[PDB]
């Protein structure tokens, strides 16, 4: 029974081959006590990584030790790997093969760690890594389409033609949901509430997964909220305060739309599938505009695919039809996709064994994967 | 001849793949050359020729692509194929999608390949063994063609129709705009006046397409055009000609589809009712298979649906060529598209052209304010 | 026509600026159509004129060939013809390029067409001007052909040099190569014992070129090859054999070139210094034309390495001459290129051939291991 | 007092006729500042275009009128002429005729467009455009010659002959320096290094000007980089930080004889000039094959006289020479062409006069500058 | 002469425009009596505001009506404007404009009550809310730059690109002179003494305003403050008892750059500036390194400068020059830009006049005002 890891920027997600809805789901945060503790009866530990430092959160810190699919810090990554197959999972990774997913166009020293860290530090029999996006396509069934995925700092649309992807037209874009995050505690301040530590980003991360929605039309939809408060909504803290947010639930989704918000010349997230077609052939236009699946987490935007529709019938010729798929669970379509892939006995040929890798080291990923 | 001719016989027991090389007599070489004095006892021995004769003695059913694909599939939905196969029969509406169709019948293979696994279970692979389950319904290829038409003929005919009333609505309501005819006359007037004395001197009409073009002519000062001076004057002393942009409302419809795709489109459809049509002449039919009524009936109403759409594109080359008619020109060298996809760029220059000289205007008033 | 061509008269006073529409003439839109009963008069008057104007308010001898490209080159170099006379007539190696030259013989006309300039200054263009002065030089067109002999004639020796002296090197390496000499026995002992009982049986010899038609012979297994089968044979008992590749290091230059393109390039370059001699003797030698030693005594160096050329080449001819009776064959229907080029390519797929054996051994290996 | 103007997508030429280097040579861009104008008194002028658009970089827009070398948008054009004119050349056009070049393969309407800004927009007294293909062999000297023309978006290979270039052997290959340095981009995101904005485009651009080279073989030069550092080079971003590209060096120019690498089908600019020459005549091959010259400054990789010319070996005859000629000035290459063809004294007849221009319209320029 | 206000979270300064002088400056607290009144003979007044309230400070309870810059109660707040234009200006806002200044991400609602108050208390002809930070950068005189602005209460950043801001890489600190002086008296507990009244945090001020300085270095001042009582400046309380401060004379200006000792996890005001600059493009980064600008009252400490400069290369690329620019005026740096704003000639256009207020509403602030 071979694992998935899908490692994310933001949240991580683990569990068994031949799976759905992934089992092992906890954020990917590592925090350390902040104060002194004058507790000694109390076994206060070095750092708390996961799901226990969510609780704690009131005096940790929270660093994240993953940021735009860029490792970071790699000291921390190993507590991770080891609290994801020990303790949430309870398996040995001495006898189960374990699969991993990367973000596409990334520095090759990124991707040959993760290589050099499970076949020495947790002594893997096998092991593979394929691409995020790639794993998107058959999770939703086809295996000819575009898949734009949003996580929270990489936002890659990589144009797929069958099992195997096409590496000339990947694109990328650094506005995904961890710097709207930023952005919504931006616009707070303009209402009174502010916003500093990293305590309190994991608040304002909440407020924009319950109350922020994407506007069909932002021209329109802002005469509304001016002439009455028809939008208002109220949140509660967990101290017990309860704040309220006007035009500010629709303003910092839309922000993937119109960047230059943020101040960054990137083009929108809208565009940046269209200008990824042109990159195709003329003749493969045809099914890799019809099959525009969305994943990603940040994608789960009230009516994200109905506004993504609209513009991008702008931009393209009439000509052509548009269709935006969602599936159900778009959130986990990197999970799930690579969940089939360890099911397939035919998938046993392309390991990267222990024997392959000692006779080559961490460069063998790059002529294999 | 010199000496170098001991002929080896070998006799082999078992014939061998004899190499055809070009002939070498001992007659030329044999004078003075190489290979008078070959080592061949250096190199005869048992070992070598026993074993030179002994090399020279004279997702199993799909194939790559197909096998990894087809169980990348059969996994994708995790459902069992048994009850798919019955759902496909009995054409259930809710297991079956369009999208679920589309990519299913790229996992067929070949028809030939589906016959010899049914004479052919459970050593087989779950690609193979769905083939054999899916292989035993007849006319495999036509049936799961057959679903195709349903799921996706309302689609497409619900999307001609906002294509062919926008235009058609277009054309009424360009056909009865006094406004454009107001506007037009006083650009040929004007323009008429300064091409005097020239090849267009009292020229008695221009071609489409030239207003868009007014934009491009300059004056003595850089900041003064053409197009803007028209807009200047219409709103000096002859009002009412600001409204023509009202006047249109589909044009961007309009301007977006154009004629020629739509005729593809419909000859394309014609064709899938006919493949229904000898479907079922070739297949006469009930209750093994739910598919009953839902294409023999769906033609009828698809025949029906058709019928109009036939007379609403007809709608076009009988309003399109009046039109062509109307402006002098043929719908051979100028199509929907490109006609009012300048008109409507038109409409942009225009309401552009006043609003700059409302802004000219406002410096105008700032400055004699001061 | 249709009542419709009141043609109005306006002779603006000012000029203003045209825009140019497409032409309607009163033909095609004259019989119905619209803007037959354009209400032009509700527009004229003469406010608007006064207003819409002020905003708006406005080689003798040359051919056609040589002409243009003669001035073209002069203007190239942008320097006084003068002087460049006397750089030719001085062989200024500085300003002399190959290119500066090559292209203007090009650029010079017939030699009677120079004959009348001199005989006929400022009038004439600045081709025809240059054409008096390029004339005035006796024997033109044989001096800057003497000219274009130094910038080739040290070009050509050292292009050639290298070619010369590879193919000999080879052909030294290839006679003391003793591997070749052990390969070439363990062929013909082998292929003898296949050909047992044919047409070929017992052959003392075959022709070469035959050691790279050694791969389309297969075996039992498609998988074995019979040239493949020596490669893995002579790695198990009869080493020694497979530095043959290394003991030639000249293939590739050898091949690339034959002794029948020397042989033409050699004939020429000896036209081209019999040209010299012949313009020593008709024209004797000074302080005008600075080339007085620069090109006869060139021919002093030249002839001396010249000279060296021939006994070198001459001694391909010996050299190949022993080779092709050494491998049977005359250098006649076979050359430098047919004989070597095959020769390299066994070179190259013989090192294949033994990379696939290791590559072969690997996947033993593996599943012994396993 | 003749005005050579040469628009480039990338880079504008421009200064006097008669001259070497061209007066001007600044990017041709246009930027608007994006943010807002906090400051009062400065900070108006959201026009920049030339080389204050270059220094300002940061906080603007930088924006290329031109693409693909057909011109994508026609209002910021005008404005670099009028900068061309008045501010880095600081002349009226009112009494110096100036003379362009334009695309090989342009489309009748861009350059029929061009005549009317002139002169009407400048009102030159007259205008020529020429091809930007052949003023490269009127600057190299000689008249006949294929012109490997290159540049920031068009790559034309255009075989002239006497000054005329051919129509049908024309091949254009849409791979020009702004594929290159985008190509930089996709490659040098594998070390670590990203740049999105238009603003650090040109730190790419920079770094692709610089620290890039042309390497003759890719067999043994990936082995050496990945098994040695000596490649490896160091460059400062204008923020101050040390990157170190090393092996993509070489990867970035190669593209231009590998497409493939970019996913392109089309073949190299390599195999692009075979092709052309095939399209011409037999008798005329003999000539242009020995005589290609380069132009266009993406030609200035070190080691693409060397490696263009071992490519272009393989495929040429044996018998058949070649000489690839790089000349010192191939940055300018196609302005100092204009230059000696503007300050022929033969010019004056064909000149586009302003009297002529009104009689024929826009359309002379179909029929008297060919 | 137009009016220009400087409300801040700790002391206001307003004064007249073109004047180089604040004129009138105050504290900006007010108090009310706590005690009960005894003595009847004497008038007595309400809750005292202004510098008399200092006087009076051992009896009544001070509160400031602003807090962190956001103005936490609007009714003393009107009490120092008339306090303001009244008592101390001697002036009638009836005929002159006023200048307000916010500090940036202020809540939208303090602008819009700012305009509000004035327009229907004080009926001012015009007014203007301006960014205190942009507004110092018109003192220093130049026009790039990022400016830090450390005030009573609010710590803010603005990049300025050659007139042009950066809203996106505006960065705001809460953490000002207020905090720190709550932190002067929690560590003078250790040596015994206690600041527990409202009425002794005025005092506490003074001993941070006089005797209080940054080290240049940190670590090495605790090793040599406690081995031996090299600094030991001594302070006189008003009743007429004295204190001896050691170590903590620089302790509490650290928290400005490790605010972990107040317990906040924002970073220090070295780190925030870099931080800022890296939000910014790379380009603009060159001119911004080297312009670090100063003003606010929290910015005169002794070492302040010196202390950020060595920080920030810490951080900074090692070839990059940090230049921490910082005036001998930076205490009333942003009156000073304020002056010379308001008398700029081209200034006259940009005041919020009457007759907009009414037909916009308090949400005109947010249009006419950065
Ligand atoms: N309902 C929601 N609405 C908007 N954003 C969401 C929602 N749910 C999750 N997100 C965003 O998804 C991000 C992380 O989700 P996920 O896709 O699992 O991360 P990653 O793609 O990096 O693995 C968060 O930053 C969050 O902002
Ligand atoms: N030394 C160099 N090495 C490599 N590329 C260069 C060099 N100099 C210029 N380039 C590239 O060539 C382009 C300039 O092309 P240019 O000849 O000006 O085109 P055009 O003639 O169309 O203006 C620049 O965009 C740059 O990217
Ligand atoms: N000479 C000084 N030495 C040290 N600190 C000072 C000095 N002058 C003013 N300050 C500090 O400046 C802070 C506020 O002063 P100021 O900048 O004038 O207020 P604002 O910026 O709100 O107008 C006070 O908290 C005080 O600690
Ligand atoms: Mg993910
Ligand atoms: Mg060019
Ligand atoms: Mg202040």
């Amino acid at each position: 029974a071979a694992l998935v890891v899908d490692n994310g920027s933001g949240m991580c997600k683990a569990g068994f081959a031949g799976d759905d809805a992934p089992r092992a789901v906890f954020p990917s945060i590592v925090g350390r006590p902040r104060h002194q503790g004058v507790m000694v009866g109390m076994g206060q530990k070095d750092s708390y990584v996961g799901d226990e430092a969510q609780s704690k959160r009131g005096i940790l810190t929270l660093k994240y030790p993953i940021e735009h699919g860029i490792v970071t810090n790699w000291d921390d990554m190993e507590k991770i790997w080891h609290h994801t197959f020990y303790n949430e999972l309870r398996v040995a990774p001495e006898e189960h093969p374990v699969l991993l997913t990367e973000a596409p166009l990334n520095p090759k020293a990124n991707r040959e760690k993760m290589t050099q860290i499970m076949f020495e530090t947790f002594n893997t029999p096998a092991m593979y890594v394929a691409i995020q996006a790639v794993l998107s396509l058959y999770a939703s069934g086809r295996t000819t389409g575009i898949v734009m995925d949003s996580g929270d700092g990489v936002t890659h649309t990589v144009p797929i033609y069958e099992g195997y992807a096409l590496p000339h037209a990947i694109l990328r874009l650094d506005l995904a949901g961890r710097d709207l995050t930023d952005y919504l505690m931006k616009i707070l301040t303009e209402r009174g509430y502010s916003f500093t530590t990293t305590a309190e980003r994991e608040i304002v991360r909440d407020i924009k997964e319950k109350l922020c929605y994407v506007a069909l039309d932002f021209e329109q939809e802002m005469a509304t909220a001016a002439s009455s408060s028809s939008l208002e909504k109220s949140y509660e803290l967990p101290d017990g305060q309860v704040i309220t947010i006007g035009n500010e639930r629709f303003r910092c989704p839309e922000a993937l739309f119109q960047p230059s918000f943020l101040g960054m010349e990137s083009a929108g997230i809208h565009e940046t599938t269209f200008n990824s077609i042109m990159k195709c052939d003329v003749d493969i236009r045809k099914d890799l505009y019809a099959n525009t699946v969305l994943s990603g987490g940040t994608t789960m935007y009230p009516g994200i695919a109905d506004r993504m529709q609209k513009e991008i019938t702008a931009l393209a010729p009439s000509t052509m039809k548009i269709k935006i798929i969602a599936p159900p669970e778009r959130k986990y379509s990197v999970w799930i996709g690579g969940s089939i892939l360890a099911s397939l006995s035919t998938f046993q040929q392309m390991w990267i064994s222990k024997q392959e890798y000692d006779e080559s080291g961490p460069s063998i990923v790059h002529r294999k994967c | 001849p010199f000496g170098l001719t001991p002929k080896k016989v070998y006799k082999p027991e078992v014939q061998l793949r004899r190499p055809n090389w070009s002939k070498f007599v001992a007659e030329d070489l044999s004078q003075d050359c190489f290979w008078t004095k070959v080592k061949e006892d250096r190199f005869e021995n048992n070992e070598l020729f026993a074993k030179l004769t002994l090399a020279f003695s004279a997702l199993k059913v799909l194939d790559s692509k197909t096998a990894q694909n087809l169980s990348i599939f059969l996994g994708s939905f995790r459902m069992p194929y048994q009850e798919i196969k019955n759902v496909i029969l009995e054409v259930n509406e809710a297991v079956l999608t369009e999208s679920m169709i589309q990519n299913l019948i790229k996992q067929m293979p070949e028809p030939e390949q589906l016959k010899m696994l049914s004479e052919l279970y459970d050593d087989l692979a779950e690609s193979e063994q769905f083939g054999v389950v899916m292989g035993t319904v007849p006319r495999l290829r036509p049936r799961l063609n057959a679903i195709l038409f349903k799921l996706q003929f309302s689609e497409q005919v619900e999307n001609i129709k906002p294509e062919i009333v926008s235009v058609t609505a277009a054309c009424e309501e360009l056909r009865k705009s006094e406004n454009f005819s107001s506007l037009l006359e006083l650009t040929l007037l004007v323009g008429n006046y300064m091409n005097a004395g020239s090849r267009n001197a009292g020229a008695f009409g221009f071609n489409i397409s030239f207003l868009c073009k007014l934009r491009d002519t300059k004056s003595a000062d850089q900041k003064m055009t053409l197009l803007h001076f028209l807009a200047e004057l219409c709103e000096n002393d002859h009002p009412e000609v600001l409204k023509f942009p009202d006047e249109l409302a589909h044009v961007e419809k309009a301007s977006r589809v154009s004629a020629e795709n739509l005729q593809k489109s419909l000859d394309q459809m014609k064709k899938q009712i006919a493949d229904v049509e000898r479907d079922v002449q070739n297949f006469p039919a009930d209750e093994k298979d739910k598919f009953v009524e839902k294409m023999t009936s769906f033609v009828k109403d698809a025949q029906e649906q058709y019928n109009k759409l036939r007379m609403m594109h007809s709608n076009m080359e009988t309003l399109y060529k009046e039109l062509g008619d109307y402006f002098v020109f043929d719908p051979k060298k100028l199509s929907v598209e490109e006609f009012f996809m300048d008109l409507h760029n038109f409409r942009n220059m225009f309401l552009q052209a006043v609003k700059e000289n409302q802004k000219r205007r406002e410096t105008e008033e700032k400055m004699r304010r001061a």
